[PDB]
């Protein structure tokens, strides 16, 4: 109805905050939450930074694939 | 900046949306004489659009890349007016309605023919019961403590 | 013959719902009582078995119907006087879109007040009232205000009459059973005098005002209608034959009236409609014919016919006693008369819908495409619904009022003794038509997909020419001068004379060619109509008994089944045959309106240039694209739905919203149609459990809907959704282009 | 009239009156304070 | 043929045996109810499975029960 009356700025658009936080916790940096694997000084980051984190972080922060796509309302 | 969002007042796309809407409204006004009533209506519409955009700018909303406001419902204090306060008000009102209905249903349960009081409402009794729901949280909580809320 | 004060006027019965029924008046033990209250409200036969009481009840409700209609007309006339741009449209009909509704600005809904021309902002209407008012000589809003006031007064009069003829003086049964007098009065007085009065109005008001308007005179400079009556010199200037008065009429010198009573035929080049002189002559002749026809049946003076005597004398070696006994059935049963009248009225509505598009009777109506499309579709749907109701009430009569011990009729008895042959033959005809109509479309689709266009049924590979309709067109095109010497032009421009009428740069009407696609679509129409007639006639003929359930008449007219036995007996009642025929009526009418829309947009409607070249709306793609189902899906539904799906943000966004809303409503009906009662009754038991836990269980026990109620809800929602979707699609497509 | 008062207490009439008053109140509330997306107080 | 069974909650109302569209059911004398009667089902080869008898029983849950079973020419109601 809001789109029909030509006023798209009245829509109810809710951010999926929890899923974005979970994505950030896996090493994604497009939301700026900076938690766990997205934190460079965390124990979790330091534990696996020499085994698998470099390649996984390279793959997750590249937007041409389907690994943890960006999400919205 | 939660989730990489930006305030509405600094968003350029928000201003572009406002300009496009106002320009679309203004192109219709050139078809009418300034003194005519449709011109007055279009003037009022333009003023209302400007006021709405200004008000959205003032309240501290957050815009995306499309210039559209987004709502934060995670419980942050900076956005409690988006979800929390209307939610509490709605819960109060819904509890009022439910409590009044339950009270009326209990009131007429002891009559000879309780069904006939459901198709033809007893107006004075309902009117007396209507005011009582204004304090529904206290009554409901005390009934829960006394164990009278749940049927045995 | 009436009774003085038969029923007291009181508010007592208002406070006791269900007073009309003994069972319903007890009280609401369950929620089924509430639904039972509304379904049986107007079934006067079930209320009482006295025919006089039923007749008295029926007579009074028609007064309420007339009052509601008069209120609707009063509103329609008032809105044109107060919230319309009629006076601006009257000065430039071709460039201004009619509008008579405006909207309050509340939640941003003022966007619906788009521009329509004449310095006005509102909703464009497609009912055609502007052309009706223009053809009547109406010029100012004062006349419309007076008409609205008069309609309000007439509505009040109808309501008072309805109260009076039921509470103060109710006619006796002998008054109702006087069919000869009723027929005489309804023929001579209701129709003949009405036609004569309208002819007089057209002679004295419409002709001079419309002549002045067509001449180009400013509507504010035209003399008032009463000035043509008090000043015969003005009419003499317009029509010299008026100087002789009524002397030519009484001396049988009727040829002098040839100036305003013509037999021209065709369309008026200025306005694109029929000549008004032809309409006046038509109404005069029709009034004479109906006045003569109203003196046929016998009354207190001995001269005339007896309907029973006419009926009793028509019998043959194949029919036995013939029509003897039909007079007593039609004077004692309200349902049979209702069924007959419903069928005739539906057929008449369909005929009217077909006739108004090919012979446009109103000025500036042919070039208003949206009005034409809307009127055609509206009247087609009304006719279909009335036709289905006819069969419904025929089945009701068969179940209830059939009694051979006192109302024997040989013609009805003989039909019931060979119903198997009728049903089997109709079944075979339906199967044959379905195979040889829809199968040709599948053949075309397969041949086109396989890459073999030379093996299709089309105008280029394998022609199926409708040579019978083309012969009729040729006969009607050459009628003037051979078989109709008194006519100047043909009855319609569609017969194929070769002339074109253009009004304001648009095409009004022109010859309509027929080819291979028309053959296929006409046989599709025949197939659908035959299937609908099969479902309704099977339902009527097997209402009382069959080989499956010999005692079906004892179970009533509206019952769900006779249990899971005999392999299963779901949907055996006559009500279920109407429920199933509604779906086929919907299918047939949808196909018909789609055919009309595509054919009009492809071969008729368009714009005309200075050099005389016509550009149609869709460019004449009907002939080659409609011969396949893929063509209908692509070039009709996909292409023409772009207007309705792009209407957001403009004045047509209401149609876009209604499109999705009607989609939702249509899809919502499938829940009631595909499921059964037991599941929902079991589900409610669990919901009631938690209401008992919190002491909120109602004293009126909740029940699931009955089997019949669920069927009715499903069919109602299904029809509403489908028709509303098509309505929004049509209006959004045709207003823009 | 007692019977007239009884007819005014039947479910459909009472529901219609209640919903009409409710719709009027909501329409006026949205007319005085248009385009509310957040509770600012 | 279908299966029709009677249980001792029967009150002797006769309403089931009056409702049957084919003669399947009949009353016999008994002791155990005020009416001193019970329904019997001797002719279940002629049962069509309509359940008219179960719609007529006034007991809380039915004292007559019909279980659909192997179908024959008689139980299908075929007059071909
Ligand atoms: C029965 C047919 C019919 C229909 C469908 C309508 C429909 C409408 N009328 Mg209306 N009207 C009718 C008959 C009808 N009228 C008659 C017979 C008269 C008296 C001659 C009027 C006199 C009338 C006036 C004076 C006005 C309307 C208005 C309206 C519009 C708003 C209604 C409203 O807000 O009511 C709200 C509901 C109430 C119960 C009040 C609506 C489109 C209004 C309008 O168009 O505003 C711009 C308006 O001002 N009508
Ligand atoms: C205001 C005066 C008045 C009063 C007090 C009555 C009182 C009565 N009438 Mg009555 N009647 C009136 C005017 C009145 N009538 C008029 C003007 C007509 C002509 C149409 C009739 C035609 C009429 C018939 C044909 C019958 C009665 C009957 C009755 C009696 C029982 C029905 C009843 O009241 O149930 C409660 C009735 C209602 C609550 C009325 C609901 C009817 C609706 C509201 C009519 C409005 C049409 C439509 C719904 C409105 C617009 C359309 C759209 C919105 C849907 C009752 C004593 C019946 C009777 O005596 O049988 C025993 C009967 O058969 N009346
Ligand atoms: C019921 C319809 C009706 C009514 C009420 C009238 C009424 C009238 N006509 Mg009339 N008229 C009618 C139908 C009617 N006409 C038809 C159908 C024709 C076509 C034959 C005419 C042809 C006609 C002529 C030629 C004249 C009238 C005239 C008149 C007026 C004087 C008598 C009178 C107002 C006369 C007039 O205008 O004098 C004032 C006059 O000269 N009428
Ligand atoms: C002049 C036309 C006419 C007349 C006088 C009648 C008269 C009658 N019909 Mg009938 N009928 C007609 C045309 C007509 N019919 C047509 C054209 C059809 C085919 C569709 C039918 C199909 C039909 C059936 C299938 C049945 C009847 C029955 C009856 C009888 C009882 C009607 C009743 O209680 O209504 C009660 C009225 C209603 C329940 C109102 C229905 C409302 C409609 C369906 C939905 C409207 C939607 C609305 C816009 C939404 C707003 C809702 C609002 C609350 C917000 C009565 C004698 C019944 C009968 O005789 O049973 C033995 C019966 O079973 N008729
Ligand atoms: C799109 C779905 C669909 C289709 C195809 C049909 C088709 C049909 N319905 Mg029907 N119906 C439908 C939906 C449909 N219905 C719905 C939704 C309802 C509402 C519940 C009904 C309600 C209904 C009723 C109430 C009745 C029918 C009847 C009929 C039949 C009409 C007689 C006939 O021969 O038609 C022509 C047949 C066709 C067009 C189907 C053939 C399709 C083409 C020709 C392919 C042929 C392939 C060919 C044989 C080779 C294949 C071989 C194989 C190895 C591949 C026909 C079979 C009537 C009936 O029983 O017959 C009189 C009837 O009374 N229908
Ligand atoms: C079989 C089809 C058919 C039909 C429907 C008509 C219909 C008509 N003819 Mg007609 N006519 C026909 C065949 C037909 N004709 C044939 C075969 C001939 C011989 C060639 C004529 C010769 C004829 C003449 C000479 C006249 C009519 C006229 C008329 C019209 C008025 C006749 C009347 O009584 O009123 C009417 C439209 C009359 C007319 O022109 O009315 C305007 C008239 O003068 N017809
Ligand atoms: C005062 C009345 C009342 C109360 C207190 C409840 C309370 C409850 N219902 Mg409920 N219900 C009601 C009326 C009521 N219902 C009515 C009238 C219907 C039929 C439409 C339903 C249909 C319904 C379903 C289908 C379900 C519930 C469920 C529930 C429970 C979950 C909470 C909830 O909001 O569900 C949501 C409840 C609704 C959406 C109901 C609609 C609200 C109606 C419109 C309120 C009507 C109030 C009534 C008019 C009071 C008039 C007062 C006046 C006389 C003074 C909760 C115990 C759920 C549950 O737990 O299952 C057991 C569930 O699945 N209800
Ligand atoms: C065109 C003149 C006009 C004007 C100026 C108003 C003005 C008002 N109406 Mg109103 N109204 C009008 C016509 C008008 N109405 C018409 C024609 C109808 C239909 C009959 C209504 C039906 C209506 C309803 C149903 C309600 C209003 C209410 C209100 C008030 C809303 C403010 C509020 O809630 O604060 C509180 C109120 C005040 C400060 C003063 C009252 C406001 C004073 C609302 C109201 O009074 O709220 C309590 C309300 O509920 N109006
Ligand atoms: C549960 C679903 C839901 C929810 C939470 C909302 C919530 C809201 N709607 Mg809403 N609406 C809904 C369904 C819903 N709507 C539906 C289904 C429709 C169609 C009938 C509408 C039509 C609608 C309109 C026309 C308007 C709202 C408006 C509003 C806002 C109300 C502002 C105020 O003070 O009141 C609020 C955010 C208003 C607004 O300005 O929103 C910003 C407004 O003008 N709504
Ligand atoms: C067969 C030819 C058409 C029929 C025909 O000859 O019509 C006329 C024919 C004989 O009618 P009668 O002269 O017997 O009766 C005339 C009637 O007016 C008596 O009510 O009708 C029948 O025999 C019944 C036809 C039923 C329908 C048959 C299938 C079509």
């Amino acid at each position: 109805v809001m789109l029909a009356f030509g006023t798209p700025e009245k829509q109810i658009l809710i951010e999926p905050i929890f899923a974005q936080w979970i994505q950030s916790a896996h090493g994604k940096t497009s939301y700026g939450f900076d938690v766990l694997l997205s934190s460079t000084s965390g124990p979790a980051f330091n534990a696996g930074r020499s085994i698998w984190l470099p390649g996984w972080l390279n793959a997750i922060n590249e937007n041409s694939n389907s690994l943890f796509l960006t999400i919205g309302p | 900046d939660i989730s990489g969002l930006t305030p509405c007042k600094d968003s350029k796309q928000f201003a572009k949306r406002e300009k496009q809407q106002i320009k679309k409204l203004e192109s219709s006004l050139k078809l009418y004489a300034p003194e005519s009533a449709p011109a007055l209506a279009l003037n009022a519409q333009i003023e209302k659009t400007k006021r709405r955009f200004d008000n959205y700018g003032k309240y501290g909303l957050l815009c995306g890349s499309d210039g559209l406001p987004h709502l934060i419902v995670n419980g942050d204090q900076r956005h409690w007016g988006e979800f929390i306060t209307p939610g509490i008000l709605f819960l109060y009102i819904a509890g009022w309605i439910g409590w009044v209905g339950r009270s009326y249903l209990i009131a007429i349960s002891g009559e000879k023919k309780p069904a006939m009081k459901e198709i033809i409402i007893d107006v004075p009794l309902a009117s007396r019961i209507i005011f009582r729901g204004f304090i529904w949280p206290v009554a409901a909580y005390r009934e829960f403590l006394n164990g009278d809320l749940i049927a045995k | 013959l009436v009774d003085r004060d038969p029923i007291k006027t009181s508010f007592e019965e208002w406070a006791k719902p269900g007073h009309f029924s003994r069972t319903i008046a007890k009280g609401p033990d369950t929620t089924t009582w509430i639904w039972n209250l509304h379904a049986d409200a107007h079934d006067f036969d079930s209320h009482t078995s006295d025919l006089e009481e039923i007749s008295r009840k029926v007579f009074s409700a028609h007064f309420g119907q007339l009052s509601i209609i008069f209120l609707w007309l009063s509103g329609m006339y008032f809105h044109g006087a107060r919230f319309s741009n009629y006076e601006a449209w009257l000065s430039d009909p071709t460039h201004i879109g009619p509008s008579a509704q405006v909207v309050w600005p509340i939640v941003g809904q003022e966007i619906l007040n788009g521009d329509v021309g004449g310095g006005f902002r509102g909703i464009q209407i497609t009912s055609g009232f502007f052309q009706i008012w223009r053809a009547s000589g109406i010029t100012s809003e004062l006349q419309l205000y007076c008409t609205a006031i008069g309609a309000l007064v007439f509505a009040a009069l109808m309501l008072f009459a309805g109260w009076f003829h039921y509470h103060k003086a109710a006619p006796k049964l002998a008054w109702f059973q006087d069919v000869e007098s009723m027929l005489n009065h309804h023929l001579a007085g209701l129709l003949g005098l009405g036609s004569l009065s309208w002819a007089g109005h057209q002679v004295h008001v419409s002709l001079p005002i419309n002549q002045f308007l067509n001449a180009g005179v400013d509507p504010k400079e035209i003399p008032l209608p009463h000035e043509f009556i008090l000043n015969r010199d003005l009419l003499a200037q317009l029509y010299p034959s008026f100087a002789e008065g009524a002397t030519p009429f009484f001396t049988l010198n009727w040829s002098k009236y040839s100036e305003f009573l013509t037999f021209r035929g065709g369309l008026d080049p200025v306005t694109g409609g029929l000549w008004l002189t032809d309409i006046a002559h038509h109404h005069l002749a029709i009034a004479i014919l109906f006045l003569i026809a109203g003196h046929m049946y016998r009354t207190n003076w001995g001269i005339g016919h007896g309907i029973k005597d006419i009926l009793e004398a028509h019998k043959g070696p194949f029919t036995g006693q013939g029509h003897k006994g039909l007079y007593e059935i039609l004077t004692t049963s309200w349902h049979a008369q209702l069924s007959l009248n419903l069928a005739m009225l539906g057929s008449l509505t369909i005929i009217v819908a077909h006739h108004m598009y090919s012979m446009p009777p109103y000025p500036y109506l042919a070039t208003d495409y949206a009005t034409q499309l809307s009127l055609f579709t509206h009247h087609m749907w009304i006719g279909g619904f009335l036709i289905v109701g006819a069969a419904a009430h025929a089945a009701i009569f068969m179940v209830r009022d059939y009694d051979p011990t006192n109302r024997y009729n040989d013609l009805l008895d003989r039909v019931l003794r060979h119903r198997d042959a009728i049903i089997s033959h109709l079944n075979w005809v339906c199967i044959f038509l379905g195979f040889h109509s829809f199968g040709l479309y599948i053949h075309n689709d397969t041949m086109s997909a396989l890459g073999r266009p030379q093996d299709m049924f089309s105008d280029t590979a394998i022609q199926l020419q409708p040579v019978f309709a083309q012969w009729i067109q040729n006969t009607h095109a050459l009628a003037p001068g051979v078989t109709a010497p008194g006519e100047t032009a043909s009855t319609s421009l569609t017969w194929g004379g070769g002339e074109l009428v253009a009004v304001g740069g648009k095409v009004a009407l022109l010859p309509i060619p027929l080819g291979t696609a028309d053959f296929l679509v006409h046989h599709i129409h025949a197939f659908t109509i035959h299937v609908t007639v099969l479902i309704l006639l099977k339902g009527v003929l097997f209402a009382r008994s069959s080989r499956l359930i010999p005692d079906k008449a004892n179970l009533g007219f509206r019952f769900p089944c006779d249990g899971p036995g005999r392999g299963g007996t779901c949907q055996v009642s006559a009500w279920d045959h109407v429920f199933l025929g509604l779906f086929w009526m919907y299918n047939a009418i949808s196909v018909v309106i789609f055919h009309f829309s595509w054919k009009m947009q492809s071969d008729v409607w368009g714009s005309i240039s200075d050099q005389g070249v016509v550009t149609h709306i869709t460019g004449g793609n009907f002939a080659q694209s409609s011969i396949t189902i893929n063509g209908w899906l692509r070039d009709f539904l996909w292409a023409q739905a772009s207007q309705v799906i792009q209407s957001y943000g403009s004045s047509l966004s209401a149609y876009g919203l209604f499109f999705l809303g009607a989609h939702f409503v249509w899809a919502f009906s499938l829940m009631f149609l595909f499921s059964g009662r037991g599941y929902w009754q079991e589900l409610i038991e669990s919901i009631v459990w938690a209401h008992n836990k919190l002491k909120v269980a109602p004293a009126t026990q909740p029940r699931a809907l009955s089997i019949i109620q669920g069927r009715a809800v499903g069919v109602t929602h299904y029809l509403l959704g489908g028709i509303a979707t098509t309505w929004a699609f049509f209006l959004a497509r045709i207003i823009a282009v | 009239m007692r019977d007239l008062k009884t007819y005014l207490s039947v479910a459909p009439v009472l529901s219609t009156l209640w919903f009409g008053s409710l719709a009027g109140l909501l329409i006026e509330i949205n007319r005085l304070f248009p385009d509310a997306l957040t509770f600012p107080f | 043929s279908h299966s029709v069974k009677i249980y001792d909650t029967c009150i002797g109302c006769t309403q089931c045996v009056r409702a049957c569209p084919t003669d399947v059911l009949e009353m016999i004398p008994w002791d155990g109810c005020k009416a001193k009667q019970i329904a019997s089902a001797p002719r279940t080869e002629d049962c069509v499975g309509c359940k008219r008898c179960e719609s007529a029983c006034p007991t809380d849950f039915l004292s007559v029960r019909v279980y659909l079973w192997h179908e024959t020419t008689r139980s299908m109601g075929l007059a071909y």
